DNA sequence: GGGTATTCGCCGCGTACCTCTCCTAGCCCGCAAGTATCCTATTCCTTGCAGCGGT
DNA sequence: ACCGCTGCAAGGAATAGGATACTTGCGGGCTATATGGCGGCGAATACCC
RNA sequence: GGAGAGGUA
């Protein structure tokens, strides 16, 4: 219960919805990120990426 | 001698000490016990406390002591014994004279289901006693109408106790005009005990024996054993319903 | 020894503001709440062998 | 003077409910193991003379 | 008060 509870409540990937359109809950439910576990880091990232 | 008294209440071995004496005579009272290891914290102090007290007239000391360690329980309930958060002693005498000042100016078909009035449908208790007894009083099924409407007007929805008990009391209704004088019934069936005159048709009771052997079964002079598999109290009730319907469309 | 090279580890990487969520795991101990055996009432019946009329 | 029948015993289970102690369910209230960033630099070794 | 996520110039 803990280790799911945990990750599905309080993740880095498990974020608000932007709600104020259609169109912001559809682009957003499509959103391709690049963050998170396993991921890069926001302020450690060169031009090429 | 108590072979092992560590499992008795202070009243107990305070009683079972009573019954040695009565006379001039010096009597003993040994109260044999295991090893005190084995013995239960409370076992240990009930008999240090019995043997505590050993003298004439120590049956009330005692008797405050399990009161206070016991406690007094439920003043206006059961459980007589434990602390159990009873009702405070004002109140109490608040609620009881309230009771009498409004009393002064006032003033079987079981089938082993609950059939009465719950409590969260009439909190007052003169209410309760009263409807109890239109009920049971009532001669008709009209009276037994008013009482219904008249409970659905004061308090609404009526539990399945209170339709239970309306029921039943027109099951005992028709049952009166009937003859049978003790219908009965559980989960596994019912007997039912006519008068000493009854207005079954003959033929009809014979044909009903010769058609369901295995559910009407005559066992003496006034008793019918049914035999049915009445699960369900609503299924028990209509199935009573419809028998003493196609008794009374018979009834000679 | 010593001048050189090479590695290793430390230090450093913009401002201001807005929205939101969430801040230990596990044990223990006492409360307290819910249960198996013992006597005196109750409703539940099903057998065993001798009298016994009656012929 | 033989026999099927009736009746007088025998044979006990299941509950109520006041006891006695077991069994535990719990909740508040405690204790106590990485793998996507470089750049610069100075200090600590390596080394081959 | 502190963390983390998102967002604006």
């Amino acid at each position: 219960s803990a280790a799911v509870k945990e990750f599905f409540g309080s993740s880095q990937l498990s974020q608000f919805m932007d709600q104020n359109n259609p169109l912001s809950e559809i682009t957003h439910k499509r959103r391709i990120s690049a963050l998170g576990p396993g991921g890069l880091t926001r302020e450690r990232a060169g031009f090429e990426v | 001698i108590i072979e092992r008294a560590d499992h008795f209440g202070l009243a107990q071995l305070h009683q079972l000490r009573g019954r040695v004496g009565r006379s001039h005579h010096q009597a003993y009272a040994w109260l044999l016990t295991p090893h005190p290891k084995a013995m239960t914290t409370d076992a240990q102090k009930r008999l240090e406390a019995i043997a505590s007290l050993e003298d004439l007239g120590a049956g009330f000391a005692l008797a405050t002591h399990d009161l206070e360690i016991r406690g007094a329980g439920e003043l206006l309930g059961e459980e007589q014994s434990g602390s159990m958060e009873t009702i405070g002693f004002s109140l109490y005498m608040e609620l009881l004279e309230n009771a009498v000042d409004a009393l002064k100016a006032g003033r079987e078909v079981e089938l082993r289901m609950p059939s009465l009035l719950p409590d969260d449908f009439i909190p007052d208790v003169n209410t309760r006693l009263s409807f109890y007894k239109r009920i049971a009083s009532a001669k008709t099924e009209n009276e037994l109408e008013e009482i219904k409407v008249e409970l659905i007007d004061r308090f609404g929805l009526l539990p399945d106790p209170a339709r239970t008990l309306l029921d039943i009391a027109r099951l005992r209704q028709q049952a009166q005009k009937l003859g049978i004088r003790k219908l009965e019934g559980n989960e596994k069936g019912g007997v039912i005990e006519f008068a000493e005159k009854n207005h079954v048709n003959p033929a009809w009771l014979i044909g009903l024996l010769q058609k369901q052997p295995q559910h009407y079964r005559l066992d003496g002079p006034t008793r019918l054993k049914f035999i049915q598999d009445l699960s369900e109290r609503k299924t028990r009730i209509e199935w009573v319903r419809q028998f003493m319907r196609e008794l009374e469309e018979n009834a000679i």
